DNA sequence: GGGTTTTGGGG
């Protein structure tokens, strides 16, 4: 039988191991300190310890610290989200610089178990899978974890409390992070709370997050795909431990360490909700980069129709090398993908628009002028991406608008470009932007007779 | 202004066709570097990033016989000074070499170095792999983008547009998506290798060998 | 424990 004690009531005197349930509000990533030692540090709260004394009006969070020690990386919890619950067995308590510090040697006899406050854990949300039950821990140390029938009430009550807490308070209070526009003034590392405006796949191992916080400042930071697979555009995250990059001249960059962590918030979070609505992307960095000869920051030149905003993306490697051998890929005709354009054909922009004879299924130059049929775009992009970064290939993506697909891509209605100088000029400008280094296209494509045709996508520059 | 001497140096090399002679002259002064590691990987820093220097058999023979009481693999935490050095691009397997990116590596060729032992270097930020830096990786991508565009515009010529009849009235048509694959260069192999830069060839000494010479 | 490995693109 395990007796669980509340955080403020745990004994500082008894030599002895204590057990508890708590809500995790912050955590380092599990990290190595030496040739046989790993540590994970967490900030925890519960109904008895969650807020500091205020003779005033701006609620600052109070918490205890939990330090988990282990001899293996796998024996430590990877916290991806603030608000989830941890159960610890056999922890010792002591005062470390005035604060309650619970310590647990997972390598000896201590153990931990993580429970999701929301219906699904971060990992379950990512892979779209329901949980075994509301009493099943999604992660735990050792080969086994037991949940006694008497514990159920503790978990359920704490979950209810966690939601009330996160929906009523910021939890991650202003004293727990630094405004991005003041990052340069920090002496060492600091924390950040910001909205992810964009997740740019820099290469097969790395994501580049474009972040913006309440101060209106934008910063970019690298985020390993394996380490933080839960990063999503439009979501608010707390970054534990970042440093201002003094060596980045072209763009504002934050440097992360092996112990740094990127965590999201449970659904009920008042802070995340407020920040999601309040923070918006105005594309200032992109607009300024377009005036430069070489842009060290990526520019996503297009946006897909809202009806495809939730559609998952497929790499070029999958689109062109597996779409005829993968059960899941063969099941679809519409896809969303991202890529950069290496070359646009035909070279002559004036020939991008041709006359189309529906009866003969043949297109022709409009240089002879006077109705060769309905005007259409017949453009071909040779593209490449992160998934095909090193190979000797370029991939064909089409903008053939004879049946409506991609008609308004350029925000220029099809016209005789030999005669309409205004349309020709807009298209020439677009061509230069499309083939410029670091310009990317985010497009929805439809597979037709072995080819991919752009649809429901428009340039935003 | 770039505060990292290694970043500014390596960036200029990539931004100038990997031609060291085209790199600014006012950056070719002796380098005073702190040794972060000496084995299995000899890594030096400039206070911001760490790079792996490549020693010529001559640089080592000079060091050994100018400082016989000093073991190179025992230089961890020690500050060294590189008097004679050069830079050159090399094609490598980035899956094996961590001091590289996208199968490209800018190598610091050391020709002469002396140890300023017992000299305490000013504390700084924790040094990171230059080849893992956001801007630097991006600089390398620009370099490959340029080489990629030059090759594709050279290889693909004339009309190569998919015949519009193939995508029209395709209700009863089926195709293999690999029809959309276009080779960027006439080169052999799945990997892009059609670069125009003059790849370096300076033979250097492997660190695991300088270990036997000094410690059996 | 608000920290620094090498698994040297989770650690
Ligand atoms: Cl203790
Ligand atoms: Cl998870
Ligand atoms: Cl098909
Ligand atoms: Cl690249």
């Amino acid at each position: 039988k395990y007796e669980y004690v509340e955080l403020a009531k745990a004994s500082l005197t008894s030599a002895q191991p204590q057990h508890f349930y708590a809500v995790v509000i912050d955590a380092t990533f599990p990290y190595k300190t030496n040739q046989e030692r790993y540590i994970c540090s967490l900030k925890i709260v519960d109904p008895t310890l969650y807020l500091k004394q205020q003779k005033g009006a701006g609620d600052a969070s109070d918490y205890a610290t939990l330090v988990l020690y282990a001899k293996r990386f796998e024996d430590l919890p990877i916290i991806h989200r603030a608000g989830d619950i941890i159960r610890v067995h056999r922890a010792t308590l002591r005062l470390y610089n005035g604060q309650r510090q619970f310590n647990a040697n997972v390598f000896y006899s201590s153990s931990w178990a993580l429970f999701s406050t929301d219906k699904r854990s971060v990992t379950q949300e990512i892979n779209n899978q329901d949980a075994v039950s509301d009493t099943t821990p999604f992660s735990f140390s050792s080969k086994h974890a037991t949940i006694e029938k008497n514990e159920i009430s503790i978990l359920q009550n704490l979950r209810k409390w966690a939601n009330q807490y996160f929906s009523s308070y910021s939890v991650i209070s202003s004293d727990m992070y630094t405004a991005l526009n003041k990052a340069q003034a920090q002496k060492g590392d600091f924390d950040v709370v910001a909205k992810i405006l964009q997740v740019h796949e820099l290469d097969e191992y790395t994501n580049e997050l474009k972040l913006k916080d309440a101060s209106g400042q934008v910063f970019y930071t690298l985020s390993l795909k394996l380490k933080f697979p839960h990063v999503r555009t439009g979501e608010v995250v707390r970054i534990r431990s970042a440093t201002y990059d003094e060596t980045s001249t072209q763009k504002k960059v934050l440097i992360l360490s092996h112990y740094s962590n990127i965590i999201t918030f449970i659904q009920s979070s008042k802070l995340a909700k407020e920040l999601r609505a309040k923070i918006q992307d105005d594309h200032s960095v992109e607009v300024a980069s377009l005036k430069k000869n070489v842009s060290l920051n990526a520019v996503v030149l297009t946006e897909v129709d809202k009806k495809h905003a939730a559609l998952p993306s497929t790499s070029l490697q999958d689109l062109f090398h597996h779409a005829d051998s993968d059960k899941e890929l063969q099941a679809q005709d519409t896809f969303r993908t991202q890529f950069y354009v290496t070359k646009i054909e035909p070279s002559d922009v004036k020939e991008w628009v041709k006359g189309y004879d529906r009866k003969t299924k043949k297109s022709s130059s409009l240089k002879g002028a006077s109705g060769k049929g309905d005007n259409i775009f017949q453009v071909q992009f040779l593209v490449k991406d992160a998934s095909t970064q090193l190979n000797n290939n370029t991939y064909r993506v089409l903008l053939y608008t004879q049946d409506g697909l991609g008609a308004n891509f350029f925000n220029v209605k099809a016209d005789n470009l030999h005669k309409n100088a205004d349309a020709r000029k807009k298209l020439e400008d677009s061509a230069e932007l499309l083939t410029k280094f670091n310009s990317y296209v985010d497009a929805v494509v439809e597979r037709r007779n072995g080819f991919y045709l752009i649809k429901d996508t428009k340039l935003i520059y | 202004q770039q505060q990292s001497a290694f970043k500014q140096l390596y960036t200029e090399l990539f931004n100038n066709e990997g031609d060291f002679s085209k790199v600014s002259s006012n950056l070719k002064k002796p380098l005073k570097c702190y040794v972060k590691e000496s084995y299995p990987h000899f890594l030096v820093t400039d206070g911001y990033f760490f790079v792996a220097p490549y020693f010529t058999k001559e640089a080592v023979n000079e060091f050994h016989a100018k400082f016989p009481n000093v073991n190179i693999v025992d230089l961890t935490d020690k500050v060294i000074v590189i008097n004679n050095w050069s830079l050159e691009l090399r094609r490598v397997n980035s899956a094996e070499v961590f001091t590289s990116y996208a199968n490209l590596e800018a190598r610091l060729i050391v020709h002469s170095f002396k140890p300023n032992l017992q000299e305490r270097l000013n504390p700084t930020r924790y040094p990171v792999n230059l080849f893992r830096d956001d801007e630097f990786k991006t600089t390398i991508q620009h370099f490959r983008h340029t080489a990629l565009q030059a090759a594709i515009n050279k290889t693909v010529k004339g009309d190569n547009l998919v015949d519009i009849s193939k995508v029209a009235d395709a209700a009863g048509k089926k195709g293999k998506v690999d029809a959309g694959i276009v080779k960027a260069s006439a080169s052999k192999g799945d990997e892009f290798s059609d670069f125009s830069f003059k790849e370096g060839n300076t033979a250097t000494l492997k660190i695991a060998d300088i270990f036997v010479q000094e410690k059996g």
